[PDB]
């Protein structure tokens, strides 16, 4: 099969100030390869995740995502780049987009609708 | 105009100049 | 296009007692005329939300909505009437009807379906 | 029978008498 | 501008006046 | 239930040249009172098929449709308003509107896209 | 029509440490007969329900559902064989099986996948 | 996994008097041992196909179907149990349904929905 | 009522007394 | 090899024998 | 937003010996500049089409597809990339894809299943 | 192996060297 990089779900509706995990498949044959993994999380023209040689760099990620978004690495070798995102507001609706470099390179939009929050 | 950065962000990777990155636009 | 109501949404799952959204999309070309906008919110025979000249009239609201049911004013100019009930019961399942008149009119039915209880 | 206040409810709107309104149906 | 015959299109329907037919519009 | 209008399918890709059927149901109970059934079908701002009176009024029929659109009387005593079109063309791609008036009043729209003709 | 169990939703994704309930229909004519109604839920080769004779037998239910898991009785008359797990944790990822015997016999396959924690 | 009977596809809308064929697949393990395969295909009260013992046995297929319904013996060493009718009629229409037992045993149902023909 | 070879129909396989069997119902 | 009690388990039941018990499969 | 391919439909099922038209869509700004867009359709690990510069290039098309393959010229200033095969057989079973350089570059897989023919 | 050819293939587009093309293989 041809590279390509896929979303088991590309249309989020996530509750006001709740956690989400988006996630996105990329192909893993034999053990993995961690130099070579590129990850790239990004949602309109923020970065939120640049994971490079095995580490996220934080030298470009949005400063609203400090603490706030994580790539959890050990599913790396499952093929999983799944991006949690905590305490979500309505800033943090739009369009995302994975881009994977791993060997080949492909990506895929997911896009997150933030509820309003509900008052007292 | 254009965001700092983009040329670390860019030189390894395909995803700018194929038009996926929006920080990185291919001609920003 | 011709006047259309639609819903991004037709069928919703929700956990006994949580806070619920129901969306209902109409169209709005330039700014919103408030004056002409009427929004009815109603499940099976009962009325959630009569909103006339820009307020929610209570006369016929039904008893179980009473500071329950909240229809968000100002994603209205969005072309949004989005419906939100907090603390949903299991009388709360059924087919709720979104109809919506704004030059034009129309309506959508939603189907909500409230789990059980998780016991201690 | 017929709910009250379905005149008011419907005078100034299609959705009754269109089928609509399950609240105020078209002959109650 | 309008078509011809909107008037026996549209007085025994709802669906003129409703925004639901292109062929006669609301406000041809 | 409230008068609804409903559409099995929404979006059809015919093939340049031949023919199809978009259906399109409303509620019937018991039986069928023919003269309280009115069902218009236009698509874009033509109309199509003017259906009052238990007859097809051809008076503002478009001239496209003559002998190549038709509306299958038999089928309505099942709540089936289905429309048959002929020969289709590329003119025929386009948003169909399927508005009936039987007690109530509904409509839908159907998405219809004509590929291409093969060449010899 | 054939004796038949049906699944409303086949694919679920819950959250971690989350409560959930998975649902499956079976066809109920006239009243219940409760002596008559066997109700199996399994995911892998763990047995989480056996409903025989009107009541749960823990015989072989797995350790780990040990007053975790529950089988509504109540909604039993109305043809739901809904399943509820509380506090779903990473192990609880997997392929559930829904086997149902009321006269006849079916069974249905629901996926159940639960996302990593979020961090502090 | 757990023997389970698949369907593709589970409604089709055929043209009046066309070919189709409905598909129905279960799976097969190593090489494919004949002699246990057995397929039923019936809709509605009769039945369409009796393959048992690697053969079609005639005595009890509906007159209807006589040199008009075909199981393709060939696809089956793929877990294929295709149905195929041709030049289907009003009649066709209706809920099939797609039995086999290999190992084990499962069925799904298919419907399928026939266009009324298109006139001259 | 019932149709005939069901028997033969049935005998050999648990489609019928499933309830998966409409030519041949499990009580016919 | 094969858990206890899929006597019990499978006595009552075509769901063993039909290969949709994977606690107790047809032929543990 | 950013450069994307997109599919309409992602899973054709074809009958044998008839013609098929899978679509591939790209964004097209403003008009099109020909000289730049670059169109690749390859099933398996055949060519079907190479259009560079405005014309096919024929120099690796598979010969299966010789004057049996076509892309319309004229749907590309539409953002179409439509790919018309003529009798089909069970050897165009398979994984196609779809890869569109211009400007940026994205594809998209399609995959395609041809029945069997219906015998006399 | 590799087919012949792959070089023009290649050599304009990123399709290749990118895990998109089975007809010329990032490394065939
Ligand atoms: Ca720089
Ligand atoms: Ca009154
Ligand atoms: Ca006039
Ligand atoms: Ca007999
Ligand atoms: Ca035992
Ligand atoms: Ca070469
Ligand atoms: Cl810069
Ligand atoms: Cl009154
Ligand atoms: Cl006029
Ligand atoms: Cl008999
Ligand atoms: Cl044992
Ligand atoms: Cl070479």
């Amino acid at each position: 099969a041809a590279f390509t990089v896929t979303v088991p779900k590309d249309l989020y509706v996530v509750e006001y100030g709740s956690n989400m995990t988006i996630e996105c498949k990329f192909p893993v044959e034999k053990q993995l390869d961690l130099a070579a993994l590129i990850v790239y999380w990004e949602m309109e023209d923020k970065n939120i995740i640049q994971f490079v040689h095995g580490e996220e760099d934080l030298k470009v990620q949005h400063s609203s995502y400090r603490q706030r978004a994580r790539l959890l690495k050990d599913q790396l070798s499952l093929g999983n780049a799944a991006l949690q995102i905590t305490d979500v507001k309505l800033q943090d609706a739009g369009v995302y987009r994975c881009m994977i470099s791993y060997g080949g390179a492909d990506y895929k939009r997911i896009t997150v609708k933030v509820n309003a929050p509900h008052a007292a | 105009g254009c965001p700092a950065d983009c040329y670390e962000y860019c030189r390894g990777v395909p995803f700018c100049e194929l038009g996926w990155s929006l920080r990185c636009p291919p001609h920003c």
